[PDB]
RNA sequence: GAGGGACAAGUGGCGUUCAGCCACCCGAGAUUGAGCAAUAACAGGUCUGUGAUGCCCUUAGAUGUCCGGGGCUGCACGCGCGCUACACUGACUGGCUCAGCGUGUGCCUACCCUACGCCGGCAGGCGCGGGUAACCCGUUGAACCCCAUUCGUGAUGGGGAUCGGGGAUUGCAAUUAUUCCCCAUGAACGAGGAAUUCCCAGUAAGUGCGGGUCAUAAGCUUGCGUUGAUUAAGUCCCUGCCCU
């Protein structure tokens, strides 16, 4: 009878400000679970990956390199330790923040190879939108991995720190350092 | 009073069994079934080749290990009666009384 | 310099080196019923609302 | 013999950093003069702003959170999550 | 007045005896509230933090598992309660109340009453695992 | 109201009942476990000092748990990863002088009933013991 | 993958050629008929056999 | 709460500094005291083991170092010792910082008299448990 | 054990009547993994698998066959398959909690699997019991994982290489190699250029177990379980191959 919640959250009013990420980002009524912990089997049909909710992809995309790759328990306590350090920084939902991170974490547009069969020049092209919301997820979870390598501060709160980053236009993350590095080239070789 | 029916392949068990049912269930014996047995299986791997040529191919040598059992409380000189059967060479036939 | 928003009407096939952009004739929402065709890379199917950086451009092939 | 290696990065972040063992006088009074100022209290932006090592942070703000200045909202196996009320 | 369903989970076998009463959950004379991972406890308690509490306080459903892991088991208790009551709604309450709480059930999720065939593949005699293989040697 | 070990969370029953076989005194610890005793193959010993009250609560535990364990059935239980170092890990066993020496402390204290196929299981003071220590653990948790 | 042998569409051409009159729309009605008038050894064979069948009963019925 | 004691750096058997992350793991930088010994002769000090070394007393700092110097009179049986029975005086003791190189160099001065090949492998670049030394042992 | 159950079948679109592709429902599965595997070759390897063998050599001071040793391991270097780390998503301690293949004795000729109780800190010893096996180890109480403590960016408590002393196990004997346990010595290693290997879903990877070797015996390999992703479902540019 009540509403679905991840925490003690609500999981509603979250409107995303824009078009081009609609249908693809899970925020929305019909896809609300409990725990990112689900079922996942999401990889046999070539776009049943979309229905996937953005938090459990946060956590499948922050499992790697070895050393981590798998352990889902450990990445959904760190995504529970961050959606809580995010909330504490100054209210504004982390899941609001979060979708608003997903669109403000770079790419547009990438440069990459055409044919002919000749000089290699990288003339940019239109990239696609589940590119972005992968590329998005993988230069956020490679950022607060590099944050919070060798220091005192966890996977967590440097994740935190990368969501806030990266909603807010502070240039101080590792998706904005990426945006630079990307976007310069794109429109260099445009 | 039990007979353990240990067979090599399971055609010839399950028609070794039927014919024990055929030719048990028409007396006054309060027959039991026919209780399966998980089937044990002896894998071998094998290189498959003399000398160290070519890629890590191996064989891989399986039997099919098939085990019944059945429970008749009888005296033992119906047992014997029951013993005599004209029978496939693959069945083996233990008695405990 | 605007930023203009695009929907996909058609999918025409594969280009590249490594076949690895697809050739959408997308269309255009905020002006006429205009057409042009793009490079997008990636998994994209009809009716995907996607960002574009120049409408000038036109890259065609026969 | 010789020592040869592939990759050339040196300078790393600070030179053998130190980093205090025992609190001071007037340094963990100044401690507790600003400790209500910050809006989220964690060891690790306690240890690493402050010039703590991890244990006397989590040892000051056991020592706080005993005294109730600092109100704990759930603790964890690494990420102790404290905060001030208003 | 008793049924008993079964779990069909990877490796994971969770037999759920249900039967009329005032709201147990047993899993191996250990109730509901301990969850032997911390992290899972709202996973297993999406039958009961949904459906309701007059279901659960109407329904009593004990549960002893055989598995194989720790996850395996718990998504084996969380099918073995959503068959449990849709065994229970099948033999005592009506369809025309099954065929809603299972639409709601299906709606929800297809992993409560779909069970997934997934099982690890056979590890191959050439390489480490099932599809990898060993490293090259070329010169 | 009925209260069994299972309904109650260990990790605050093992805790309290530390200091609830304090209180009674039934530990028994002759000379090597005075001095010093490691863990299964290992470096360090263990920190809390009421270690020793910790296995026998341990040990109480899976009495209740399982009837017919024994000191090699205990060994098993509490098992072992071995780091070899370069060479890689396997299954190493716990001690057994220690898992004699808790049965014997018990056994001593009125807490091990001797089966005659295998080795512990619970006596009926154990019982009462272990239930009246769970009934105020459920009290302090449930206050 | 549904490019099956030339000796399963064969058989049903055979199949479809003396017996039509038997032959219905329904898949678990074909299947027991192509099983009274054929010999069919393995199962799978009877259910490609029959499906392509019900194809051609569903070409021939429509044009 | 100690606020502040004057004592950071510490001189044990003439050559040995102490730490100042803690004590059980500054007396780790003494050679001859490796993981568990030093948490065995804090047991026996009766140190609270969340002290540091400079929150110490300089008296149970004598205590200390008369344990190390003489760990036999109380307790520590013969088999935790580093220096068995091997002496040419077979008196069981704990060899110091001094002392432990000390008789390394009295054991291979005495196995260069013995001719033995294991000291002729340690004369020479070898390996005496180098039982393959293909890629094992360069530069 | 047998039988059933899945066939692109129902719908719409893309297609020449077409062969066929795409989206959904019912379904447990819209198709999983292996074995066998065409004509024909490589002048690929095995005479060191055979009492399968042609030719050549030796045959009584023997290239035959026994006994005692050493050697195959021997290192100024280069290369391949692998194991462990370079930490805080981590190491230490304590508590908690879950498996599946398969193996195990008096053998066609010498032999285990292990419960319990006691002693010993440990590796281990002693007495007794069960199992020729869904019966006994064993409701394989596994590792990883979960909770709490300690450490706090230090070549640190990560790494445990090298090396010294002692104690037990099998063997008739381990020393110029066993193996394991206890203490101690505490190196490089700060995530690795040029290049290169494997992989499309219970899949890679983390992690442990069983067998083969054996008497003591894995870091190799074969199979099994636990946790368990990011990306593709496309092409002929790099490489290899097939057909006209
Ligand atoms: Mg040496
Ligand atoms: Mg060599
Ligand atoms: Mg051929
Ligand atoms: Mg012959
Ligand atoms: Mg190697
Ligand atoms: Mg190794
Ligand atoms: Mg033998
Ligand atoms: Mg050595
Ligand atoms: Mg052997």
């Amino acid at each position: 009878p009540d509403i679905k919640l991840f925490g003690k959250w609500s999981t509603d009013d979250v409107q995303i400000n824009d078009i081009s990420l609609q249908d693809y980002i899970a925020v929305k009524e019909k896809y609300a679970k409990y725990l990112p912990h689900s079922a996942g089997r999401y990889a046999a049909k070539r776009f049943r990956k979309a229905q996937c909710p953005i938090v459990e992809r946060l956590t499948n995309s922050m499992m790697m390199h070895g050393r981590n790759n798998g352990k889902k328990l450990m990445t959904v306590r760190i995504v529970k330790h961050a959606f809580e350090i995010i909330h504490l920084l100054t209210g504004e939902n982390p899941l609001q923040v979060l979708v608003n991170a997903i669109i403000n974490s770079g790419p547009r547009e990438d440069s990459t190879r055409i044919g002919r069969a000749g000089t290699v020049r990288r003339q940019a092209v239109d990239v696609s939108p589940l590119r972005r919301v992968n590329q998005a997820i993988w230069l956020l979870c490679t950022g607060a991995r590099e944050a919070a390598f060798r220091n005192i501060k966890t996977i967590a709160e440097c994740l935190a720190d990368e969501l806030i980053n990266a909603a807010k236009g502070s240039s101080n993350s590792y998706a904005i350092k990426k945006k630079d590095e990307l976007e310069r080239v794109a429109k260099s070789n445009r | 009073i039990r007979i353990t029916l240990t067979s090599r392949n399971v055609k010839s068990l399950e028609k070794v069994c039927a014919d024990l049912i055929r030719g048990a269930k028409e007396k006054n014996l309060k027959v039991k079934g026919p209780v399966r047995m998980p089937t044990k299986t002896l894998r071998i791997t094998t290189r498959k080749t003399p000398c160290g040529e070519g890629s890590k191919t191996w064989d891989r040598f399986q039997m099919r290990i098939h085990k019944r059992l059945i429970d008749l409380h009888s005296p033992s000189e119906i047992v014997k009666q029951i013993t005599s059967i004209s029978i496939e060479p693959g069945v083996e036939v233990e008695v405990t009384i | 310099q605007p930023i203009k928003l695009a929907r996909v009407t058609k999918v025409l096939g594969r280009t590249g080196s490594q076949g690895q952009c697809t050739q959408v004739r997308v269309e255009f929402m905020d002006d006429t019923s205009r057409s042009i065709i793009r490079n997008v890379k990636g998994p994209v199917r009809e009716g995907d609302v996607l960002t574009l950086l120049e409408s000038e451009r036109e890259a065609r092939r026969l | 013999g010789k020592a040869k290696k592939k990759k050339w990065s040196k300078g790393k972040v600070r030179d053998k950093l130190n980093n205090l063992v025992l609190f001071d006088k007037a340094t963990y009074d100044k401690l507790c003069k600003e400790v209500p100022n910050y809006k989220l209290i964690t060891p690790a932006v306690v240890s690493e702003r402050l010039k703590i090592r991890g244990s006397l942070a989590r040892a000051a703000l056991q020592e706080l959170l005993s005294k109730g200045l600092i109100k704990l909202v759930s603790k964890h196996r690494a990420q102790v999550i404290y905060t001030r009320n208003t | 007045q008793s049924v008993q369903v079964f779990g069909r989970k990877k490796t994971a076998t969770a037999v759920a005896h249900c039967k009329r009463g005032n709201g147990l959950i047993k899993v191996n004379g250990r109730p509901l509230e301990m969850i032997e991972p911390r992290t899972l406890q709202y996973k297993l308690l999406e039958p009961v933090l949904l459906l309701g509490k007059e279901r659960f306080a109407g329904v009593d459903i004990r549960v002893r598992v055989k598995g194989g892991g720790h996850v395996a088991q718990i998504y084996a208790i969380r099918q073995s309660i959503s068959k449990a009551l849709v065994a229970y709604y099948q033999k005592y309450v009506d369809e025309a109340s099954k065929k809603e709480i299972k639409d709601i059930l299906i709606q929800y999720d297809r992993t409560l009453l779909v069970a997934d065939p997934r099982r690890c593949e056979s590890k191959k005699f050439g390489g480490p695992g099932a599809r990898a293989r060993y490293q090259k040697s070329y010169r | 109201p009925g209260v069994t070990v299972k309904d109650v969370n260990q990790q605050e029953f093992v805790r309290a009942l530390a200091a609830f076989l304090k209180k009674s005194g039934k530990l028994k610890v002759p000379e090597w476990v005075d001095t010093v005793k490691l863990a299964k193959h290992k470096e360090l010993a263990p920190y809390d000092e009421n270690w020793f009250y910790t296995r026998a609560a341990s040990t109480a535990r899976h009495l209740y748990l399982r009837g017919g364990a024994g000191v090699g059935s205990m060994t098993k239980i509490y098992g072992g990863r071995q780091r070899n170092g370069v060479m890689p890990s396997h299954f190493s066993r716990g001690s057994k002088s220690v898992a004699r020496r808790v049965l014997q402390a018990l056994e001593g204290l009125k807490m091990v009933e001797k089966d005659q196929d295998g080795g512990r299981k619970l006596t009926p003071q154990g019982q009462r013991d272990l239930d009246r220590i769970a009934g105020q653990v459920a009290a302090a948790n449930k206050k | 993958g549904r490019v099956r042998t030339k000796t399963v569409k064969k058989a049903a051409r055979v199949i479809i050629e003396k017996y039509y009159t038997r032959l219905g729309n329904d898949f678990h009605t074909n299947k027991r008929v192509c099983e009274e008038i054929a010999i069919i050894p393995s199962k799978k064979l009877r259910n490609k056999i029959a499906g392509y069948v019900t194809h051609l009963m569903k070409r021939i019925q429509r044009g | 709460v100690i606020p502040e004691k004057f004592q950071h750096i510490l001189r044990v058997l003439n050559t040995n500094i102490d730490g100042r992350r803690k004590i059980a793991f500054a007396i780790t930088a003494i050679k001859g005291v490796g993981r568990r010994y030093a948490h065995v002769v804090l047991r026996k000090a009766d140190i609270d083991l969340t002290k540091r070394a400079g929150e110490l007393t300089e008296d149970e700092v004598e205590r200390v170092i008369t344990i190390m110097q003489n760990p036999r009179q109380y307790k520590i049986p013969d088999w935790f010792l580093n220096r068995q029975k091997d002496v040419k005086d077979g008196k069981y003791s704990q060899v110091l910082a001094n002392g432990l190189d000390n008789k390394l160099r009295e054991d291979l001065e005495r196995l260069k008299k013995i001719r033995a090949h294991r000291g002729l492998r340690h004369f020479w670049g070898l390996r005496v448990r180098g039982q393959h030394t293909k890629t094992t042992g360069r530069r």
